[PDB]
């Protein structure tokens, strides 16, 4: 569960980086 | 409670229920009101054995009014039983979420009063905060900052209290804000976690160790917290590896492997440096190779061990024997490494030792001087380190004898002469060999 939670945070950060690229 | 199924939680609940005070008795002693006494009796019938519902506020008021230890313990036990019950507990959590005053009162009650009462109140608060609506990072931080929680966590003799605290922290670690609160609590009380890890490396203790490992892994899930904890204890990875090797539980081994991987994970800062340091100091590569050879029943644990072994092999591929020697010199620990007895390694590293104005030679001389100062203890590890340092000095004097003058200037000859009078036979023989290599035939 901890590993999956870390992956979700990393996946959200990648999408957050895309928002900066979109910006 | 949130984790009432645990043996420690059940024992705490039983201890709290042992000191029970009747609502009618409290009302007679002017410790509660008639309506408050009726609400407390209804709650006791519902949970301890009808749900109080809105009457739970009068029960809490009576508990606050009844400052007696027995009454507080009874109230805490009733709250824990209601939290364990499916019908009750959830209503109290919803009321606390809707009315922050009730949640604040529950948080204040947590980790207060008698030890059993404090544990029961903390379990009830954790169960209430388990719900998303009633979750509060500030309440969790306030409960952790209480002296009762710290004492329970640091209670080595009271393994049940430490296990309950670790389980509560692990359960609270799900919420990212509560995860940060738990990370702050770990930064504050890392000594308890280190003691638990040491005990596991060297039942109630097994459950406490598993809960501590789960909490450590949850904290390390955040890359910033993992990076902060990496520098907090350099030997934490070695202790975790030793505990995993000693422990036969599949879940504990998997948790330890996940915690070790998280520290060396690419998400954490300086992942390559951390992995290299772990492999150089704690011998991560050999432990991982041994674990890979060993057969594990759990598939997830086996996959984690394989991933850790692959990471260790990749880290060691770039590393060399020179890096291991440098790490050993920095740690001031030498146990007759293969490089010391390898003539080819000394021949190919003689120039490196004399490089940078013989920086490695100066470090070896300083280590030998420290061992001579520590020679009064004459410990077996100290004697082995002194012998290894003497052998290294003799090799560095025989090959590229320019370092001999530097050692003589830095008191290396004096240190060798002092070691020649050491009580240990091996140390005396090593010092005699060094003296013979210096000027002897």
């Amino acid at each position: 569960l901890k590993a999956d939670q870390e992956y979700e945070i990393e996946k959200t950060n990648i999408v957050r980086n895309e928002t900066n690229n979109i910006d | 409670k949130i984790l009432m199924d645990s043996t420690h939680f059940n024992e705490i609940r039983s201890i709290i229920r042992s000191r029970s005070v009747a609502w009618d008795a409290l009302a007679r002693s002017e410790e509660l009101s008639e309506i408050d006494a009726s609400t407390a009796k209804a709650l006791e019938s519902i949970l301890v054995k009808k749900v109080n519902g809105k009457t739970l506020i009068p029960l809490i008021h009576l508990l606050s009014t009844s400052d007696n230890e027995d009454c507080k313990k009874s109230v805490q036990n009733l709250i824990a039983e209601l939290l364990s019950s499916d019908k009750y507990g959830d209503d109290t959590v919803k009321f606390f979420q809707e009315d922050p005053k009730q949640l604040e009162q529950l948080f204040d009650v947590s980790l207060k009063g008698d030890f059993q009462t404090v544990l029961i109140s903390g379990f009830n608060v954790v169960s209430l905060l388990v719900q998303n609506g009633l979750h509060n990072v500030k309440l969790v931080e306030k409960l952790l900052k209480n002296n009762n929680l710290i004492n329970i966590l640091q209670n080595i003799e009271q393994m049940d209290t430490c296990y309950v605290c670790i389980r509560l922290l692990q359960e609270l670690a799900v919420i990212p804000e509560y995860r940060d609160v738990i990370w702050l609590h770990e930064k504050k009380f890392m000594p308890t976690l280190f003691k638990i890890l040491q005990r596991a490396t060297d039942h109630l203790g097994i459950q406490l160790q598993y809960h501590s490992l789960l909490l450590i892994w949850l904290l390390t899930f955040n890359p910033v917290f993992a990076n902060e904890l990496v520098q907090k204890y350099l030997s934490d990875f070695l202790d975790l590896l030793k505990l995993v090797k000693i422990t036969i539980k599949e879940k504990v081994s998997r948790l330890c492997i996940s915690i070790i991987l998280q520290c060396c994970s690419t998400r954490v800062k300086q992942h390559k440096k951390v992995i290299k340091q772990l492999l150089l100091l704690g011998n991560a590569l050999p432990t991982v190779q041994s674990l890979s050879e060993r057969k594990y029943s759990d598939e997830e644990l086996r996959q984690d061990i394989s991933n850790l072994k692959e990471i260790l092999e990749n880290e060691y591929q770039e590393l060399t024997s020179f890096d291991e020697y440098v790490a050993e010199l920095d740690s001031k620990l030498l146990c007759w490494s293969p490089p010391h007895v390898d003539n080819g390694f000394w021949s190919d590293n003689i120039d490196e030792f004399k490089k940078d104005n013989y920086k490695i030679f100066r470090q070896l001389i300083e280590l030998l001087q420290a061992k001579v100062r520590n020679g009064d203890v004459n410990a077996k590890q100290e004697k082995i380190i002194i012998q290894v340092a003497l052998n290294d000095i003799t090799h560095v004097v025989e090959l590229l004898p320019e370092s001999i003058d530097v050692l003589d200037k830095t008191g290396g000859k004096a240190d060798i002469m002092e070691l020649l009078n050491h009580s240990d036979s091996r140390v005396k023989y090593e010092a005699l060999k060094a003296t013979q290599a210096i000027i002897g035939y």
